[PDB]
């Protein structure tokens, strides 16, 4: 019933901007929170940021490694999650996953496929 | 703080302090989609909070036992609290305590 | 989205007998369903909540039973003031359904 | 802020031999979770609430909580266990994954 | 007791915005939730939404998102609704009822629209 | 006041408000010969009451269930709270808890 | 401060019939203990807390908590139940016994 | 085992003073409450008074109609309970009983034999 | 480390009052109980009683009621025992010890009394 | 009052073997008993509390088990430093009644 799919990647020039998108189908999207996770050969996995429901005025929270240069937005009608990026320095190379959990609280158990971003 | 005296708010979600809900004996059962997120900020909380035992009442009414395994020591509680059928709020509590009890089987 | 389906769109009966209807749910909905009555050209009135309990003002002989899938409403000693349409609602996963309708008639 | 470190990094293993991976952490860690990632696949959840195995997880694995140090104990090593295992926190908003332990054979 | 008075019949031209009001009384207004439902002639009931006159929370159903806009007024315990589809397909009656978590307790005489 | 929110003291003895302690399912079994008399004035009360669940813990850890009989409604609460083994007060809590559980068999 | 009054003064009975005794309570008495005294003997206890039968008692009797009114239901009458019966308080300090009900046969 | 024995009663003229006794053997008398209960052929059973442990400075508590003219004292060494009376009117006719409970409070289960006082 | 010092040996004449001292340290004095036990040479141990410094509560065993008397001194966390029945039957050793209600934790050296 | 009886007023054993004692109680004492050890001359220490738990400093060679009436202990291996007297108490009724005395000598 639940299946995520993410896209929007491609080669990015140093200092450019790319808007990865994640689409969900098969569940009430405006009921659950979602977050993003990087994947790089060296630094392993690191947490990007998560977003909260419309009830709390679309409250956000971003990781300390990238406070700026990133922005998570969530339209509710089209049921997508947008991860806008800015000034991609030569460190953010690899795969990006969009993950969410049913029992609200970080226990992520519904991952996607992966979007490849290279500088 | 010990896990038995932790309040659940919008910061510490119910699944973030009391563990995920499930069928196991240790794991909890109560809670629906709205409660596990809002916490004590759930709008109809006081009405369901009128059944929370006090410090003395919990010991005075529940049956307590000590069970010891090589894993450690556990206190086992078996309680039973009756609901008044005369108060007008009787048709306010059964619905609340039915929408939330054993609701983990309905989550996607 | 949960779908609640009934049968017997028309079901007449006799006075002072035992008639019972059925209401099957697609997805498991625990025990949180409610049964409602509506006489023609009037507003609905709540009959039974929590699938077993009866509201105040609602007379006896209106009982409910079931859990999970097959919910049943049993009416005993059907009287004149019962010609109406009866509905069932689910409350586990917003959005909410109201069934289709069960007309109770005489023969 | 909370900083966490997994003690072993490239720990090896032999069939049937017990395997132990320890994740250190600061306080306020309510229930550390454990995920597993294989080569070229999506990450999966394997331990939640530090005790409960996930759906499909064989009963081989089991977690523990020695004070502030959490541990994953692979009972017996199998061919279907060579992967990377990483620890995760869930209490504070600044979530932080571990460093990962790559379990190989001998 | 508990009564929820609703406005009378309303005959409107297509597209022209409507407004259906229901005044509450006899109970603590900010203690219970007010919901709405529609009933096409012949067809069955179907959910629309509810509004709680506290934090102003309002969770519509998927079908009628943007088609309906509930409001609240704690000054006179009155809740009203604005519909903007009006395509001769919603030519029906509407019922403004109460509820704890969705289980409807009482009802009201309702209204009636006609395109 | 409801039975689930009564505080026991030297005026309301524990047996005077929570019922006579016995072996039955509804009745409790805690208290040895003095907690049922002094109440919250028991000189070693806080160290036992630190195991008392809070408002959000009772409905966040217990396996709540609802039982319906011709007698009426009943809320059934099973639970399990783990006692740590590193804090020194461990060897203060096992002594107290054992010398009060199932102590109704020791009365003359 | 507190006044208690048993409803039936002298209620007759027949073997195998149902007996009902009612004690009122214009107060907030938590549990109403319930005693029985026979002719020329020491009183004995018969209901502990509003429901529980005492030690060494037939299972015929059963208490109730119908609101502020309390009652004893005797399922079937027998020769072993011809005595006086009293209701007793014990929530507040000024304890008060009832008036007694005398069950005779027919 | 528990066996209460009470005595000291007798014929008393109006305005006199008597002193009932209540001796107990078989339990630690210094660790339980005890109260008195009167009986009359007409007024049934009425509560006389009770006494509490040494911890609460030998606290006492008497009934309403007999608030005065009565005094309960307890010496713990000889394990007895003393109920002193003064100015007995015509209402104090019948049998007096000792009564103490194991589970402190309310239900009285261990009764005695009875002491007859006549005006 | 939790320790409990006690006075030295005492040789006394018959009938004379005897006072035994027991000083505590490294422990919250009002958070436990100081109890006493007796040990005749050859015979077994037997209970005497404890004293809680806060409330001053004292519970004695049946045998030694009116024989020994305890006291508390919160000024220096020291407790004393007065024996006022010694004639010839108590040429023994006494042990001031600690412990929660019931069992005894770490003990003290004790002291011997001979008439 | 409660009397705690302990037979075997003199028991010998070898080094590093399994030795156990027995201490029976007259009335039910639930599980509220505790053992103690006293070497000749010095004051007694505390071995086991609640019949199934050890204090801090007691070696793991000592263990205890039992409930209700037949409370017993077991020393895993008899060492040189375990030549002393051992007692068992009754922390339930108030007359505490410590119990007799047993010794564990060599042979």
């Amino acid at each position: 019933e639940v299946q995520l799919v993410e896209s929007g990647g491609g080669l990015v020039q140093p200092g450019g901007s790319v808007k990865l998108s994640c689409l969900a189908s098969g569940f009430t999207f405006s009921d659950y929170y979602m977050s993003w996770v990087r994947q790089s050969p060296e630094k392993g996995l690191e947490w990007v940021a998560e977003i909260r429901l419309e009830s709390d005025n679309y409250a956000t929270h971003y990781a300390e490694s990238v406070k700026g240069k990133f922005t998570i937005s969530r339209d509710d009608s089209k049921s997508r999650l947008y991860l806008k990026m800015n000034s991609l320095r030569g460190e953010d190379t690899g795969i990006y996953y969009c993950a969410f959990d049913v029992y609200y609280g970080g226990a992520m158990d519904y991952w996607g496929q992966g979007t490849t971003v290279t500088v | 703080k010990p896990r038995q005296k932790r309040t659940a708010t919008k910061a510490y979600n119910v699944t973030q302090a009391f563990g995920r809900r499930g069928p196991e004996q240790t794991q909890g059962n109560f809670g629906d989609q709205e409660l596990i997120r809002q916490g004590t900020d759930y709008k109809h909380w006081p009405q369901i909070a009128q059944f929370a035992p006090s410090a003395s009442a919990f010991f005075g009414m529940s049956r307590i036992g000590m069970e010891v395994t090589p894993s450690g020591t556990w206190l086992t509680y078996t309680g039973a609290i009756k609901l008044d059928d005369k108060d007008p709020n009787f048709k306010d509590q059964v619905i609340l305590l039915n929408k939330h009890i054993d609701a983990y089987k309905t989550f996607p | 989205d949960i779908v609640m389906t009934q049968s017997q769109k028309f079901m007449s009966t006799s006075v002072g007998d035992r008639v019972s209807v059925t209401c099957k749910a697609s997805q498991n909905v625990l025990n949180n369903v409610a049964w409602y009555q509506q006489k023609p050209g009037q507003s609905p009135k709540a009959l039974i909540y929590s699938a077993s309990y009866r509201y105040s003002g609602v007379p006896d002989r209106f009982t409910g039973s079931g859990s999970g899938t097959d919910f049943t409403l049993t009416i005993s000693n059907v009287q004149s003031e019962d010609l109406a349409e009866y509905f069932c609602q689910q409350y586990n996963s917003y959005p909410l359904t109201f069934g289709d309708g069960t007309k109770l008639e005489l023969k | 802020d909370i900083q966490m470190t997994q003690s072993p990094s490239i720990m090896s293993a032999s069939p049937g031999e017990k395997v132990t991976m320890t994740c250190s952490a600061s306080s306020s860690v309510s229930y550390m979770h454990w995920y597993q990632q294989k080569s070229s696949t999506s990450p999966k959840l394997w331990i939640y609430d530090t005790s409960e195995l996930a759906s499909g997880v064989p009963g081989r694995f089991s977690g523990s909580r020695s004070g502030n140090s959490y541990s994953l104990t692979i009972s017996s090593m199998e061919a279907e266990d060579v992967a990377t295992y990483y620890c995760f926190q869930g209490s504070g908003y600044p979530l932080t994954f571990g460093g990962g332990t790559k379990l190989e054979l001998k | 007791q508990v009564q929820l008075q609703q406005s009378g019949p309303e005959l409107v031209k297509p597209g022209t915005l409507v407004k259906i009001s229901c005044k509450a009384s006899g109970y603590t207004f900010t203690s219970y939730d007010i919901n709405w439902v529609k009933q096409r002639p012949g067809q069955g009931l179907e959910w629309i939404g509810w509004i709680y006159p506290g934090d102003g929370s309002t969770k519509y159903n998927e079908k009628f998102k943007g088609k309906a806009t509930l409001t609240a007024d704690t000054s006179s315990s009155t809740a009203y609704m604005q519909l903007n589809s009006l395509t001769s397909e919603n030519s029906a009656v509407y019922f403004c009822a109460r509820g704890l978590v969705g289980a409807m307790d009482y009802w009201g005489q309702g209204t009636s629209v006609t395109v």
